[PDB]
């Protein structure tokens, strides 16, 4: 199977900074783009930031200039830095992977989701 | 979903792929006439391109598999009790519709595999490869137990045996699919997507355009008609293209191993790798133009086709695995799937353009004189 480990969530004051670490063990080299998705309580899933294998940076329009996401291909770990946290970002962030299964003449993609960490900011 | 149902689903997907490619593999093995192969490839590519854009109903898959089975039955009955002209007309129209139906079946099976957890695209591809290997193995086993009567240029007993094997595989795949599968129920413009991932499209058209340029009608058709290769040796020659082509698509996948670390390299190095593949054209032509004993050798002919077979599949999976690295402006997950649609389209154009440019060599006086 493919397993994802996430750590860094917690309760901090507004305007803080946290570092979220996501790592993959099962699939080593077939991962194409890893990213983070947030799901607010009583709300649907939304995109936060994804980094591809060729260093392609994607972001949500509401997090531009505040979140920095970096990758370390040596150990297949992707880290996300959040700066100046605000109350509306209180949600659960789940790491995501995008694996290509392309044994030939057809490319198929899979989504692997971790358990995720709960991030709440108040006061 | 426990282990038993997962195993059954993997088996039925492998079997669907195997039974879909069985017809093409046995058409290659039986030394069928070249124009039939061209018609089959044209039908397959046209149907695949059409079905990529249109969400065809997913219930019809067993119906077209049964149509494939009855087409094989018609093939048998035409080789049995039809005269030459009607046999030719039938066989050609049947091959066109067979290509169309096989393309539709492949598209439907891949769509079924994609829209479910624990994708079976790898299992279907493994099924196609095992179809090639299985056809080669049964042809090799059948060669020494069948008299070569050569009714209409095709062995009667071999044709009957291979096609009844294909029919039984098709019907048992039908029952497996019915029992297992459930048949009830801001983006950038395409110009930016094309102008960005253009190397991946080009590197995939080139490999399929060149492989299908030679192997159909020059890989073993012109060698045997210019050197009088025995039918026993032809089966080895054609049948080892379809065993090394399947084996060559794995090493790119197991890149984590030290030995296969350099098998997936880059896109820029792929264009220069396809340029070196153009050196296969003189080698294939030279094998059908010189009588000097080294060229008139079974092992050299086998190895020369083996090298083309290995570089075909290996260069057909690399553009799928490395094109995401080269992407610059296509970052959304939706554009990754859209670009991948361009890649498979670029292959079918390569197969379609591959077969027809084989007729370019007809102008050249490649074939040696009969005496």
């Amino acid at each position: 199977q493919l397993q994802l480990v996430e750590s860094g969530g917690g309760l901090v004051q507004a305007g803080g900074s946290l570092r979220l670490s996501c790592a993959a063990s099962g699939s080593t080299s077939n991962i194409n783009v890893m990213g983070w998705y947030r799901q607010a309580p009583g709300k649907q899933r939304e995109l936060v930031a994804t980094i591809s294998s060729g260093d392609a940076l994607n972001y949500a329009n509401s997090v531009e200039g505040r979140f920095t996401i970096s990758r370390d291909a040596a150990k297949n770990t992707v880290y996300l830095q959040m700066n100046s946290l605000k109350p509306e970002d209180s949600a659960v962030y789940i790491c995501n992977a995008y694996v290509v299964s392309s044994y030939g003449y057809r490319a198929s993609w899979n989504d692997y989701w971790g358990q995720g960490t709960q991030v709440t900011v108040s006061s | 979903l426990s282990s038993k149902q997962h195993f059954m689903l993997s088996l039925t997907f492998i079997l669907i792929g195997l039974s879909s490619l069985n017809v093409w593999n046995t058409a290659l093995g039986l030394n069928i006439n070249f124009k039939y192969n061209t018609f089959q490839i044209t039908g397959l590519v046209c149907s695949s391109i059409v079905a990529l854009f249109v969400e065809i109903p997913k219930i019809m898959l067993p119906f077209l598999l049964g149509g494939l089975s009855i087409l094989c039955a018609g093939f048998q009955i035409s080789h049995s009790f039809f005269t030459d002209t009607q046999f030719d007309t039938y066989c050609l129209v049947a091959f066109i519709v067979i290509g169309v139906v096989a393309g539709l079946a492949q598209t439907i099976a891949f769509n079924i595999g994609s829209t479910m957890e624990d994708n079976m695209g790898g299992y279907m591809s493994a099924g196609i490869g095992i179809s090639g290997v299985f056809i080669f193995v049964i042809n090799l086993l059948l060669d020494q137990f069948v008299s070569p009567e050569k009714h209409y240029g095709v062995n009667k007993a071999k044709l009957l045996a291979l096609y009844i094997i294909c029919e039984l595989c098709l019907i048992l795949a039908i029952v497996f699919c019915v029992c297992n599968l459930d048949l009830t129920n801001a983006t950038l413009s395409y110009m930016e997507l094309f102008k960005d991932s253009y190397k991946a499209i080009l590197t995939m058209f080139l490999v399929n355009w060149l492989t299908l340029q030679l192997f159909p009608g020059v890989g073993h058709k012109k060698w045997q008609e210019s050197h009088n290769i025995s039918d026993y040796n032809v089966t080895i020659i054609v049948g080892m293209f379809q065993v090394f082509d399947f084996l060559s698509r794995y090493p790119p996948n197991l890149t984590h191993i030290k030995i296969f670390k350099n098998f997936t390299f880059s896109l820029n190095k792929l264009l220069v790798a396809n340029s070196l593949r153009l050196l296969f054209i003189p080698w294939f032509i030279l094998n059908a133009c010189v009588d000097h004993p080294f060229f008139k050798n079974i092992v050299q002919q086998c190895v020369c086709m083996a090298m083309l077979a290995f570089t075909n599949g290996w260069f057909n999976t690399v553009p799928f695995l490395v094109f995401v690295k080269e992407l610059k402006k296509a970052k959304k997950k939706k554009e990754i799937e859209i670009i991948s649609t361009f890649l498979v389209i670029a292959m079918f154009v390569g197969l379609f353009c591959g077969i027809w440019t084989t007729y370019i060599y007809n102008l050249f006086n490649i074939v040696l004189p009969k005496p």
